[PDB]
């Protein structure tokens, strides 16, 4: 739940199909509270917002490491 | 099930208009031209809907009633819900208690409907303007109920940062090789302290076998051994030959390899997770059509039905590509809309937007002088149909055609004495009010 929304770290793909579930993914339309599609929009947004923020952090690391070797 | 309404200092409503009941269904309003009728509904969505949200100074001032200044600071509005405003972000006095904007943001959706119903109102002579409205605009109309393009904005926007991010990914990617490299160096530099400790034992045992092997014989001179002789140099010759001393090579390589592994699992993860977001999208970009081309059905399927009420003389269908209205007013000969009478068009308008309004039916609806240009025939057909629609929802209309009246529920007039405008409630003599 909740984990999703505001949009620190969590797992991407593990959610990209938690959404597909709110759509039709393994082909059982349609349950839950579905996709306000407003919701879908602002979520997707968030996912990427983080997916990005991850790759950044990653890079920050590699570098902070790589230079720490130069020592 | 609206509750009460009264104002203080809002637009032409100067001081107090404690001049309102009233209950569900077909409440109708009128009065003179620019008495404040439309201002009044402004009053309404003013509170109900976030059409009055951010915009600053000359916008925010306007609202407060600028009648030779006066108490420019005091502009209050009562529905049951109070929203006062003064000069500079003097916000909601929210329902006697007192809450926030973000608060009933949630509450209207859990009502509702919300901000979210865009056909919750309907002026403007727009209805009009929509005669004017051409094929593509129709699409829009539809989308904007299923919210669709408010969605589409996001999509594209994410999809940018998405493929924007993915250049960090490459900048990243570079750095890893550059790491892989720094461990390719830290590899040889352990190979050695390996091969090295290899020797200074390998050597240091020859050293100890021959300390024996050849003192063994001096043990006995008292009444592979050559192979080892020069082999013990072929060792010493190298520890002294090749040693950039470092006692840490297998410590410093243990950790700094672990991380490279830890990282290149993260690094790897990304790709995997990209290919899944990137996959998510198409799962949704499909769903959007599913959401639309579904509403479309519901809308058409309402439309005819609705139309065929208003004009049971002929039929109307919707075609789609990117949207059209096929039409005949009496079964005789049909076709496209961009051929019809001013008024002739104007019918559809309504129908349509009812057709639409009523597919996500909200608790409430208003209609600025929706009847301002259609003439006779229809007016009857409309007011009745609307009233029929009244049952289940709260309705509020302005009019100046009386034809909604010979049919109406409640009844209100607005009066303008030069600085104040007032609503007053009358009935039959109200209906007499116009006819004058
Ligand atoms: N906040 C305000 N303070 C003072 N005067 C205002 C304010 N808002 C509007 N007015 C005046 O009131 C008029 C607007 O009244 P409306 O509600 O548009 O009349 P109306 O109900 O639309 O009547 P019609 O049929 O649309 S002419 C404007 O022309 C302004 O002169
Ligand atoms: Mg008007």
């Amino acid at each position: 739940w909740l984990a999703s929304n505001m949009s620190i770290q969590t797992h991407i793909a593990e959610s990209a199909k938690e959404i597909a579930k709110a759509s039709g993914c393994d082909d059982e339309s349609g349950d839950n509270e579905y996709i306000t599609l407003r919701t879908s929009g602002e979520l997707l947004q968030g996912i990427v917002r983080v997916y990005s923020k991850q790759a950044t952090f990653l890079l920050t690391d590699i570098k902070d490491t790589l230079t720490k070797i130069s020592m | 099930y609206i509750k009460r309404v009264i104002i203080k200092g809002f637009k032409t409503y100067r001081n107090e208009t404690i001049i309102d009941n009233f209950s569900p269904h077909q409440n109708v309003i009128i009065g003179s031209n620019g008495s404040g009728k439309s201002n009044f509904f402004a009053a309404i969505r003013f509170v109900l809907s976030d059409d009055y949200s951010n915009l600053k100074r000359e916008e925010r001032q306007g609202l407060i009633h600028q009648g030779s200044g006066g108490s420019v600071m005091s502009a209050s509005v009562e529905i049951v819900i109070r929203r006062t405003v003064g000069l500079k972000k003097d916000d909601y006095q929210l329902n006697d208690r007192n809450v926030t904007k973000g608060d009933i943001v949630r509450m209207l959706e859990t009502a509702g409907f919300s901000m979210n119903n865009p056909y919750n109102i309907v002026p403007q002579g727009k209805i009009v303007a929509l005669t004017n409205a051409k094929d593509k605009e129709r699409l829009q109309l539809l989308e904007d109920v299923v919210g669709a393009k408010s969605f589409e904005v996001k999509l594209k926007a994410s999809l940018k940062k998405m493929e924007e991010t993915e250049q960090k990914k490459i900048q990243i990617n570079k750095e890893m090789g550059e790491l892989n490299s720094k461990l390719s160096e830290m590899e040889q530099e352990r190979k050695e302290l390996e091969k090295y400790n290899e020797l200074e034992r390998n050597r240091k045992i020859y050293q100890f076998t021959l300390y024996d092997r050849e003192l063994n014989e001096v043990i006995n001179q008292m009444e592979t051994s050559d192979q080892l002789l020069q082999r013990l140099n072929d060792m010493n010759t190298e520890i002294s030959g090749l040693k950039n001393v470092n006692k840490r090579a297998f410590e410093n390589f243990k950790k700094f390899n672990e991380r490279r592994k830890d990282l290149a699992e993260r690094a790897s993860e990304l790709d995997e997770s990209k290919d899944s977001i990137q996959d998510l999208i198409v799962k949704l970009k499909q769903q959007k059509v599913n959401a639309v081309d579904s509403t479309f059905q519901k809308v058409s399927e309402n439309f005819e039905a609705v139309f065929e009420r208003l004009v049971p003389r002929g039929t109307a269908k919707l075609i789609i590509h990117s949207i059209s209205v096929s039409f005949n007013s009496k079964q005789n000969e049909q076709l496209h809309v961009e051929q019809l009478s001013g008024g002739q068009k104007t019918v559809c308008a309504i129908a349509l937007i009812l057709a639409i309004q009523m597919v996500d039916p909200a608790s409430f609806y208003l209609f600025d002088e929706i009847d301002a240009a259609l003439d006779k025939q229809y007016r009857t057909a409309v007011a009745t149909l609307l009233k029929e629609l009244s049952k289940n929802a709260q309705f509020i209309c302005t009019t100046f055609r009386t034809d909604m009246l010979q049919v109406a529920d409640k009844f209100f007039r607005v009066k303008y004495e030069n600085k104040i405008s007032t609503v007053i409630e009358v009935n039959r003599e109200e209906a007499i009010g116009f006819i004058r």
